[PDB]
This record gives C-alpha cells, structure tokens and sequence, in this order.
C-alpha cells in the first residue's frame, strides 16, 4: 500500500511556463476562472489531508482481556459461576464461595486489563502535525484580480502569490520571482533559505529552484507561481500518509511477554486437564472435578505478574523523566537497551543546528576555536596584535544584530537577525572581545558595501577609535581567493609586510585544510587610507568607487561550521563500546555529512571509503577493491538507483556507514534494510524529513527543544535538554530493567509451586485442603507485589555497557533456566515448607500425619460432628475446619517466610549478597511490609470470616524458617559454582 | 532431543534425582523432630475441641431425618447407623475383669485411674448396657433418637448448680452427678421421653475424665437414648436437643457445639 | 490441677490478636522509616 510512497517522486519542473499551462488548463496572468476553480475542487477534492484510520479505545482494551492469563482466568471465572449453578439447583447451599471467587477472578480481569492497556499505549498524531503546516488561507490570482481563499479551496492550475512569512500552501511551480528564499528544512532538515526562481536549475525536482514545496515557507521576496499538486498528492502530503500509515509493530518487550505468557500458559493447561482426568479416573464427582480445576487455574497463573511489569516499567520511566528524558510509550523504556544499531540524523541532532566558528587563520597558523554550546574548551589567541585586527573586522564588517532582551540568555543561545555566517562572527567576536556592539559605537560606520553576488565581498569605512587618529577605515570580507587578489601586504603579529608567494601558498595550504573539515572559510581584509588623501569630512561614493579596493593588507581567515553537540563525539564512542552499530543519516550534503561523520566518531581515525584509497593511491575507483573499505559515504541520488539487496550490501559489508542527501522516505528505507537483517534499531532526529524513519524505528527518539512537533509524535522518547547522553543512559537503564524482570519473574513464579502442590497432594493423598484459593490470591495480590516490584531497584551486577547487545532470538526474557530454578529447585523447597507448617498445625491439635491419609472423606463430610482423632478426641464439623483455615494462613505465612530469602536471592543473578549488598531501600520496604500484612491478615478481627484468615500462635511462623535459610545457603552455594567456574554447567543450567 | 544431548538429559536426572532425595530426607527429618516434642497420651493442644460437641446416631441428610411409617425402606437408612453405634455396646465386647468394670448402676462420681502415664496398664473403664437404653428394628414410627458427648482427654463434665432458676427447673435434678439433656422445639407439637443410665436424662460423671485411645482403648462413652412419641404427623419438626453444664457453651456457627439439630418428619 | 483443669481447654486468642496487631503495626512503621530514608 505504502510502497508507492517509499519511491522518489516525479514532477514537471523540466516543461515551460506556457506547456505548464497546457497541462493544468491556467492562466499565467489572469489565473483560472471562479467557475473553472470551483469545478477542479468538486474533480480532485479539497487541498487537504485526511487522518487515517484509526482503531478505537474499545477494541484495544478488549484485547488484552484475551491474552492467555487472563483466558485462564476467565474459565475460572465462568467454572466458579458453572459449579455454584450446579448447586444452588441440586442441594440448596447458603454459601458464597463459588459466587464470590467468581466475581472476585473477573475484577482481576478487568484490573489486569487496565495496567496492560496502559503499558501498549500508543500517542500517535502525526497526520494532525502534517495539517498545522497547511495555512488557514491562501492567496490566488482569479479572473485577474487576487483574492484570499481558504486553502483547501486552492486546486491545482490556479496562480498562487506568496510573500516573505508565510507557508507554501500547495506544490508549486515558480514562474515568477523576486529576491524570493525560501525555508526547505521539511524537505532536508537544513534551514539555510534557497532562492526560488522561474528558471530550472536541476534535473531533480527536489533541488531545483522553480518548485516551491507544501510544508515549506518563504522567508523573503515574493513569488508567483502555478500549483502542480494539492493535499495527499504533494510531495510532503505523501511524507505525510507514509508517517501516518505506517504499520507500528510489536516491540521486542511486548515479544518477550507473550513469549513466556505462552510457556505459562502450557504448563497451565497441562496440569490444569492432567489432573482433571486424573482426578475422574480416582473417582471424584464431575462437581468436585471442576473445583479442583479452579484451584488448579489460580495456582498456575500468576495473578500479580503483568502488573508487576507494568510497574517496574513505570518506575523505570520516571527516573528516565528525571533526566529530561521523556517517555511516551512504556515499552520504549526496554527497547533502547536491546539496540544494536543507530540511525541518526545529523542536523539538530548530531549538531547545534547552528553556523559556528571553528578555526582561524592569521600569522602563518591555524587556530582552533571552541565550538561547543557550554564553551567546554580553552583559548587558543588573544596577545597578537592581528587578531585584535581580524576581530575588529569580524566585528565592524559585519550586519548581525542580537534580538533584544536576550542578555538573559548565553550568547551562543540567544536569536539573531542575520544570515548565519554574520551571526557565527558576531556570536564568536561577543564571546572573547565583550559587546560587539561597543566596537560598532566607538567605530561609526559612515559607508558601506554589503555583499554582492557579483563582488563576492563585502567593504565598510568606519571612523577610527583612535583618538590620535580619528581617521578612516577601510575594512571587508568574502571569498578567500577574491580577498587574496585586493591584498599587497599581510599583517604579521602587528607590523605588515609584502605578500611574498611564499605566505600566499601557506593560505592556501591553510584555506585547503579548512575547506577539507567541511567548514566554510571566508577571507578577512583592512586597509588604514591616508590622512592627506582622506578629509575628516571626505565624502566616499558607495555606488562608485570612489576608494581604493586593491594593494590592501590581508589580515586573516575564519572558518565555520554546524558543530557537534559537546556530549555527542563521546556519546557516539559508548554507543559503539556497547557493541551498537552507529550510522548517520540526514539530508545533508556529503562534504559536509562526512566531516562531521569523522567529528562524532561515526567514521573513526584511519578508516576510508573507495574514493579515499583512489585518490591516495593516485588509482581509478574501479581500480580499488571495495572490501578494502570499511567506510562508505552513499549520496540520496545513487541511493534511488540501488535494490534493497544492494542496499543490505551495503549495510553488511560496511562498518561506518554515511547516508548523505537522502529524502525521507529513503532515511525510512535504510531503516527497514537495518531491520531486515534481524537487528533492533534505534532512530534519533530532530525534523519533519525524520518522522518516517522514526515511526518505523523499534524506538524513535526526538530532540526536545531544537525538534519539529512532527518528529516529537513521531517518536517513543523525547530528549527535553537536548541531551545526547541520554541515549548512553537509555541504553544502560534499557539493559537494567531487562535483567531486573529476571529477577521480579523468577521471584513471583517460585510461589506458584506451593500453591500448585498442596491441590496435587489434596488428590492423590485424600488429605485435608492444605491451601485455599483465596488464598493463593492473597499472596500473589497481596504480599508479592511490593517485593515483586522492589527487584527494579537492583543496581547492575557487573558493567553492563561492556556487553553486546542481547541476541532478540536467542537471549529471552524467560528461559528454560528460569523454570528450571524458580519451578524445579527453590518453588520445590518452598512447597515442603508449606506442607510441614501444615502437618505442625495439624499434629498439634490431634491428628498425627500418619492418620491423615485418605480422611478428606470424613473430613469434609458436613454430616459427621465426631470425627475421631489420633488420640481418640472427637471434633465436630466447624471445629476441625477452624484448624485447617489455621492450617491455610500458616501455609500462607509459610510462603511469606520462605519468600523473604527468595526475594534476597533473586537481588543476584550471579553476584553474592556479601558483594551487591542490601542498599535496596524499597526492597527492605517490601520485607517489612509484607511481614506486617500478612500479620495483620492473620490477627485482624474479622478477616476469618472474609478471608478465612485465623490467629497464628508465636511458634507457628518459625515452622518455614529452617527452609527459608536452605533456600539462602543453596542459591548462595549455587551461584559460588557460576562464579568460581565460568565454563557452563552450573551456569548453563541455572543462569536466568 | 527437546532441549539437550543425552549426555544432558542424564546429568539433570542424577542432579534431581540426588536433589530430591535430599529433600525429602531433609522434610522427613524435620517430622521426626516434630514427633518427638509430642506425647503419646495427650495432644498438645485442646482448645479446639474444647466446648464438647454433641452427636447422634441417625445420619441426617442434612441436619435432617425424614421418612414414611408407611413404608419398609424408608427408615432402613437411619437404622443402618443407629445400629452401628449400638452393636458396640454389646455385653460379648465387655467380658472378664478386664479391661471393664462394673460401675454404680446410678450416676455417680468421677474416678481418677492416676496420671497420662503408661506407669499402669490398660485404665479401666466402666461398662455400659444398651440395655439401660429402654423401648430401643427400632422406632418404625416416631423415632428412638440416641444422643453422645464427643470423647475429650482429661475433661470433666461439670453439672449446673441449683443455685438460681433453671430451664427444667430442679425436676429430678441430680445436681451432683448428672450431665442433663433436655431436648425442645411454643412449637410444642410432641412428646419428649428421655432414656439412660439410672433412668435419669444425662450423662453418669464416673465415666470420666476419659484417658484417651492410647491408655483406654474399649473404653465406652455413655449413651442417651430420646423418644419422640409425638402425636403430630406430616410435617417439619425443628427439635433441639441441649446439653448443660459448666464446661458447656454454644456457638452461632458450630450448630452442634454441645447441642443438636434434628429435623423430624413422620410423612406417613 | 485435678477436676479443676479448666485452664487446659483454653487459649487467650484476645492478647494474641492484641499483640499479633502491635508487631504488624510497628513493622509497618519501621518499614515506613527505612523507605522514607530518601523517598
Ligand atoms: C451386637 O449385638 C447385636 C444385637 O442385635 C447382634 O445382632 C445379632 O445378630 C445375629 C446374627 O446376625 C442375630 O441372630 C441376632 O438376632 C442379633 N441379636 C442378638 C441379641 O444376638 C450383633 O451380632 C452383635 N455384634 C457383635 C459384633 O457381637
Ligand atoms: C509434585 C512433584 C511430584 C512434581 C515434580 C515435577 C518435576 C519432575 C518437574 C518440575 C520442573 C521440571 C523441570 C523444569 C525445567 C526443565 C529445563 C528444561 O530445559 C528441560 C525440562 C526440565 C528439566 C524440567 C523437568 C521436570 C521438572 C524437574
Ligand atoms: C416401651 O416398651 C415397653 C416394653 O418394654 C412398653 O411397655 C411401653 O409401652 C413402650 N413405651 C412406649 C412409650 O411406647
Ligand atoms: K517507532
Ligand atoms: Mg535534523
Ligand atoms: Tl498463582
Ligand atoms: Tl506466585
């Protein structure tokens, strides 16, 4: 559906005004008829775009009530209200049970379906950004005069004008222009404005000047031109369905849970129909059958552990929004740490997004600025003389002002009106000479010439500060070559000289090197005119020369460019220290993509591309093999030209990798090429040419202050600060909150064994119920939770940046290592620990273990009021009951008990306690307050009646002791064999 | 295979095999233990059981016993039990000096045959004839209902003092050795006939305390036969039977806490 | 004691509950203590 999209567009930039006409039956001066116009608009439609659509709330909270767990438990749900049927018709029984568990596992239901509907969110408006970039209004050329009209009433033919300020309301083709720029960031990410022009200048559509493009705004002059296209079928209204379509997909989170959902699910049903038949063939009644179904369902699934997640999720994300890291999506919490490769924007991204200065060149040397936002480097000059004479230059040659009421706010920061190379001189001359506007009062400037097209260079004549002078300036800057040939002497460290060929072949030197860092160099001049020769009242002619422009004395050069952001080069290094693949990806040119490439670390020191060897080796391209290059640096235009197979090529046989002059649905198909080789990608951008790549990224992350609204819906994260390190820390708290579910799934999975084995026993024993089902729930809804939730507190056990990134299809959330321990090892000693708790109970009161052997007969009989125990007392029915619900809350206790050393054993997959310590504040937390619900479930007056919760006497809750200190021995025992022997055994058996 | 070698397979079935062998030696262990902190003679605790609970032969269906006179097959569910009960109380089952004894064929008091102890042989225990259970096949028409105090080591059944009023207000009272058991329904629609040791409605004191299975095994708790003569017919008699004493209570929950609950219906 | 063994047929289940709700309430406390050690 969307391929078509994903495909470089067609045009009609190449055809003449006139044959322009043809096509679209217009008027070039008169513009289309009110009748024709409004005839268009009823043919193609409106100019605008329609949002897709979308799924309702309601069916996206239903689907979660049908995700394995909560299928169990609707058939225990139902299986309740089934058996309380079955008996409020044949014996008329006054009880709630079946009833009541009913609604209570049908609340657990709902309840679970909130938290899972709240972790799938998805905050998705991209097409409504599309739409703010369409204005309220246009203006059109109709039946020869100009009127405004709603722009979605604009149709393709008719004349549309546009003025410096306002939005490009539709494709269009130029066919008349005055001094017109305009602002084509939505197309490349680059806000430098291009001319528009009636002339074609570019075979391609996307970088000639006679189209003006819907997204777009002028920025200055005025412009005339025909419309091509109207609503979803301009360039950007395509832009626009693509980002909007695009199927979303399941994250590498939302696999791993359904993944173990399944593996539970299985055992679940399993044993569930296992002992169901094993049941009937000892002869149970089909409506004792689906009783112990029932339990069976409550013990296998573990009610609480969705939730969990969710929560240590949540958790998660509010240390991340701590960091000015926002997260709109829960599941985007997990995914950066399971990234292996990095598709980053360069402009706004990667770079300041802001036209710095970066080197100088005076007194036969290169000197080196500092570009970063904060000023995080050092001086480099400020004793020779010269650069008092370049800076002053910089300064008075120069027609950038600050915006007012800026002083607040830190020089690099605050706005300027200027193109962004005056605003670069002006920031860096502010920043280490004080207010440039000081120089500017105490240097009047009396005439000037600002830059020409022709000239390529800009003069100014000021009154010189000097109070023994008074005298007149002459100062001016442009293009390094064309300064060059109007200069005679050079200002060395204070005093001139001749321009000997031997200081003109250092600046070029000099102007090569720069220009090779991808910086733009300008050249920077001054000339003292004589006092004899120049009145104090001496009138200078700017239109004609009426002053001298050759013989003057070269000062110096600067260069610029968009810099880095401080934090990025070193981010980039961890990225890749972590084992993740870094590509950069932007609209770009490649001179300046590839400089800045080698500037982050995306391109490290040493590494070329084919066209490197080549011109090193003095060799035709051809000539090179290519496998000798591990870099490459592909331009948009060979890129439309290439297969997907070639593509991946590309992307497998390369290690730094530069994607220069892409569109934006080719960032979206490097993205896919990424994704199609099984790796987990990560998208960081800044601009509406972004919003693709970052809707189909695993997880697409925008800057905060410098981002578009487009690309900030577009994304799953938003970096407030703008701070590039926090993708370093994304990652790392990523691969944290992956190893700490571990911990939390294994913790609430050991409980299910002794709340699954009392119900096998109570079959093949005909023993007294050891536990109920409520109170199952009253652990893994109540006493879990918190300690549950605490394991998303645990620091790393070792340095987990230094790893690779896990392995999607082999490295999963739940293995067989996981049941292996928490279902055959610790679950299994917390089981026995239950059991002999309930024998003490049981054999404390009369009835010795041995006697208990197929009693449930009489027991359970509501009939017998004298059941004889071992000692030969005689119980009534409510009697011997009190003492099996005891039996239920010290088993349940039990559990608690037990729970405490497994919850101080799932703190550590590999590490000892004695290493990680007990600096977990919220799991202490969890100890404690776990201990006192449980007590007061137990001692509350009331809760035998609600909960069937009794009073424990003292020595009752040290019966588990003996068995929560082997479960602390073992596991600590355990992980001593990991540790002391990396080889496998204990490890590949054990290790989550 | 599955998930590993053969090699594998074997090397997890000597670890659970030895792991599980552990721990089932480790569980019986602490059940040893267990076993040895407790008495032969006497459970550790007995708060429980404390308030004696009162019990009857005829198996109620649900706190119920209803049939037709009229018919043969109708009654011979409730006179499977009722003989059950009764067949231990032959006069074959109590034969020789030991381990029974003749005891005052009127209630008396309590007799204590020393300590908990094994320092003795067998405690012996009165007789007890179910022939001192008069008028009661049985009951074919109006039931021969045949009450029992639930059997508590070292418990003594302790009688109300005529000191204030009383609900069979000091008729026959035996205040000194009897247990009485007076059953009830307004509702007075029948006819109460009580039967036992001595003639008297309750329990004989000296078949206490009772020295549990282990020192008393034959041991036989005494019987209160009650006939309801009423001469109603055809519909739900709700009849409550209600021991009395000073060790005795009742509860709201626990309907058989020193007390019955016997839903007659002669539909005949 | 002899006929009068009253007391060992009874349990003080009220200063049980009394004290079993004293300890639950004081570990709620102190939990609440080490977890407010930061928030
Ligand atoms: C306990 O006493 C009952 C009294 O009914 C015995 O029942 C006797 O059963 C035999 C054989 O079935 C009959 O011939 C008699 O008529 C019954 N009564 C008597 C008085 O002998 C019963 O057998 C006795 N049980 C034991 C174990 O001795
Ligand atoms: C109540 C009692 C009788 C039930 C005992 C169940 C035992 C036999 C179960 C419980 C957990 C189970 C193990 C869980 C994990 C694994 C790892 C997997 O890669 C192979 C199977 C294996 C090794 C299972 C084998 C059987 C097992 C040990
Ligand atoms: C009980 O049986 C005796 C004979 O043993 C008889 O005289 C008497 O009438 C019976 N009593 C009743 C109330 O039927
Ligand atoms: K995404
Ligand atoms: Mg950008
Ligand atoms: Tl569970
Ligand atoms: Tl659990």
């Amino acid at each position: 559906l969307d391929e078509l999209k994903k495909e470089v567009s067609m045009d009609d930039h190449k055809l003449s005004l006139d044959e322009l006409h043809n096509k679209y039956g217009t008027d070039l001066t008169r513009g289309l008829t009110n009748a024709r116009a409004k005839e268009i608009l009823a043919r193609d439609g409106p100019n605008s775009l329609t949002p897709p659509p979308t799924t309702p709330e309601w069916i996206k909270f239903c689907r979660q009530l049908f995700g394995g767990f909560s299928i169990l438990l609707w058939i225990g749900a139902i299986l309740c209200f089934l058996a309380y049927g079955i008996q409020a018709a044949t014996e008329d029984e006054p009880a709630n049970d079946n009833l009541y568990l009913g609604v209570v596992l049908s609340t657990v239901v709902i309840v679970t379906g909130c938290f899972s509907y709240y972790q799938e969110a998805k905050s998705s408006r991209i097409m409504d950004s599309f739409k703010n970039m369409v204005p309220q209004q246009a203006l059109v050329i109709r039946d020869g005069e100009k009127s405004t009209i709603n722009a979605e009433f604009v149709v393709a033919g008719d004349l549309v004008e546009v003025k410096g300020g306002d939005r490009i309301p539709a494709d269009l083709r130029i066919i008349s222009a005055h001094g017109c720029k305009v602002d084509n960031s939505s197309l490349t990410g680059e806000s430098e404005p291009q001319t528009r022009s009636p002339e074609f200048s570019s075979e391609n559509p996307l970088e000639t000047r006679n189209i003006a493009f819907f997204s777009t705004n002028c920025v200055e002059g005025t412009a005339r031109g025909v419309v091509v296209y109207t609503g979803d079928r301009t360039v950007m209204g395509r832009i626009a369905t693509l980002a909007s379509g695009l199927e979303v997909g399941r994250t590498p989170i939302a696999i791993e849970i359904e993944h173990f959902i399944h593996i539970i699910t299985g055992v679940a049903v399993f044993l569930g129909v296992s002992f169901f038949i094993l049941s009937l063939i000892l002869g149970y009644s089909w409506l004792e059958a689906v009783i112990f179904l029932i339990g069976i369902i409550v013990a296998n699934v573990p009610e609480g552990l969705l939730a969990t997640v969710t929560v240590c999720l949540t958790l998660t994300a509010k240390r991340m929004a701590r960091k000015n890291c926002l997260v709109k999506n829960l599941e985007a919490v997990e995914t950066l740490g399971s990234t292996s490769t990095i598709c980053s924007d360069k402009t706004g991204t990667l770079t300041q997004n802001r036209m710095t200065v970066a080197h100088m060149w005076f007194d036969n040397q290169i000197h080196e600025a500092d570009t970063t936002e904060n000023q995080s480097g050092a001086a480099f000059d400020k004793t020779s003389a010269t650069w008092s004479a370049l800076s002053r230059i910089a300064a008075l040659c120069n027609r950038a002002v600050f915006q007012a009421g800026q002083d607040n706010v830190p020089i690099l920061k605050r706005s300027v009106a200027g193109d962004a190379s005056e605003s670069a001189l002006l920031k860096c001359i502010e920043l280490c000479c004080g207010s440039v506007q000081g120089m500017r009062d105490r240097n009047p400037k009396i005439v000037e010439i600002p830059f020409n097209s022709t000239n390529k260079y800009q003069l100014s004549i000021h009154e010189n500060e000097k109070s023994s002078e008074s005298r007149y300036l002459l100062v001016m800057k442009g293009a390094p070559e064309r300064i060059l040939d109007r200069c005679s002497t050079i200002l060395l460290n204070g005093a001139e000289e001749p321009l000997k060929e031997d200081m003109k072949e250092a600046f070029q030197n000099a102007y090569l090197e720069l220009g090779g860092l991808g910086e733009r160099v300008l050249g920077f001049c001054h000339f003292a005119l004589p006092e004899d020769k120049y009145n104090e009242g001496y009138p200078f002619d700017a239109d004609e020369p009426n002053f001298p422009t050759t013989d003057l004395c070269f000062v110096g050069l600067m260069a610029m460019i968009d810099p880095p952001r401080a934090a990025v080069p070193d981010a980039v290094g961890k990225c890749r220290s972590a084992g993740i693949k870094v590509i950069m990806v932007t609209g770009d040119h490649p001179i300046t993509a590839k400089a800045i490439a080698k500037g982050v670390g995306i391109i490290s020191e040493g590494n070329e591309t084919i066209e490197d060897i080549a011109a090193r080796l003095n060799i035709p391209i051809g000539q090179v093999n290519p496998r000798d290059a591990k870099a490459c640096v592909v331009h948009g235009s060979d890129l439309k030209d290439l297969s997907t197979e070639v593509l991946d090529d590309i992307l497998h046989y390369h290690t730094e990798i530069v994607f220069a002059r892409t569109s934006p649905q080719q960032k979206l198909i490097i993205v896919e090429g990424c994704q199609r080789q099984g790796a987990i990608v990560a998208v960081t951008g800044d601009g509406v040419n972004d919003s693709p790549a970052l809707k189909k990224a695993d997880i697409g992350v925008a800057m905060g202050i410098s981002g578009s609204d487009v690309s900030k819906q577009a994304a799953d994260m938003i970096l407030l600060d703008d701070n590039f390190a926090s993708i370093v820390t994304g990652v790392e708290e990523g691969r944290l909150i992956f190893d700490n579910l571990k911990k939390s799934i294994a913790y609430t999975l050991t409980s299910n064994i002794p709340e699954i084995t009392p119900f096998l026993v109570f079959i093949i024993g005909n023993v007294p119920l050891p536990l109920g089902t409520v109170t199952i729930l009253c652990i893994d809804l109540g006493t879990d939770m918190v300690p549950a939730i605490s394991l998303a507190y645990e620091q790393a056990e070792s340095d987990i940046m230094k790893r690779q990134p896990r392995n999607p299809k082999t490295d999963k959330l739940v293995n067989e290592r996981l049941i292996s321990m928490a279902y055959g090892q610790i679950g299994m000693i917390q089981a026995l620990g239950g059991f002999f708790s309930y024998f003490v109970i049981l054999a404390e009161n009369g009835f010795l273990p041995m006697d208990l052997i197929g009693k449930r007969v009489r027991w359970d009989d509501r009939w017998i009021s004298d059941v004889e125990d071992s000692f030969g007392q005689q119980w009534t029915y409510e009697q011997r009951k009190i003492v099996e619900f005891t039996c239920h809350t010290s088993f349940f206790i039990s559990i608690v008990v037990v729970q405490w050393a497994d919850l101080i054993i799932c703190k550590t997959r590999r590490n000892s306690i004695f290493q990680q310590g007990m600096k977990n504040k919220i799991l202490i937390f969890g100890l404690f307050e776990e201990t006192a619900l449980a007590a007061f479930l137990s001692y509350c007056p009331g809760t035998d009646v609600a909960l069937r919760m009794y009073p424990l006497k003292p020595s009752w809750w040290f019966c588990a002791f003996p068995y929560s200190l082997i479960i602390f021995l073992y596991d600590e025992m355990r992980r001593f064999i990991i540790r002391r022997s990396p080889g496998g055994w204990v490890e590949q058996e054990t290790y989550y | 295979f599955l998930g590993r070698t053969g090699s594998s397979w074997f090397k997890i079935f000597l670890f659970y095999l030895i792991f599980y062998g552990c721990l089932a030696g480790i569980f019986i262990g602490t059940i040893q233990v267990l076993l040895l902190t407790l008495s032969d003679f006497e459970p550790k605790y007995q708060d429980r059981v404390a308030p004696p609970g009162l019990s009857h032969a005829p198996y109620a269906i649900k706190t119920e016993i209803s049939f037709s006179i009229s018919n043969p097959k109708s009654y011979e569910s409730f006179v499977k039990s009722m003989h059950k009960l009764m067949d231990l109380y032959n006069e074959s089952s109590q034969a020789g000096n030991s381990p029974f004894e003749d005891c005052s064929d009127t209630p008396a008091d309590y007799i204590k045959r020393g300590d908990l102890d094994d320092s003795q042989g067998q405690k012996k225990a009165c007789r007890f004839s179910r022939m001192w259970l008069k008028n009661c096949g049985y009951a074919e028409g109006k039931p021969c209902v045949v009450a029992k105090l639930n059997r508590i080591i070292g418990f003594y059944p302790k009688p109300l003092k005529n000191t204030t009023d009383l609900p069979e207000e000091l008729q026959a009272n035996y205040n000194q050795y009897v247990l009485p058991l007076r059953c009830a329904a307004r509702e007075k629609i029948g006819s109460i006939e009580y039967f036992g040791l001595g003639g008297y409605a309750g329990f004989p004191l000296q078949y206490y305390p009772y020295y549990g299975k282990r020192l008393q095994k034959k041991y036989l708790q005494p019987l209160l036969a009650i006939q309801f003569t009423n001469l109603t017919q055809n519909m739900e008699l709700r009849i409550e039977c209600k021991v009395y004493g000073e060790n005795i209570d009742y509860s709201e929950k626990d309907r058989f806490r020193g007390r019955f609950e016997v839903k007659i219906e002669v539909k005949s | 004691e002899g006929p009068d063994n009253d007391e060992r047929f009874t349990y003080d289940y009220y200063r049980l509950r009394v004290v079993g709700l004293i300890v639950a309430a004081v570990l709620c406390v102190i939990g609440i203590i080490i977890l407010l050690a930061g928030k």
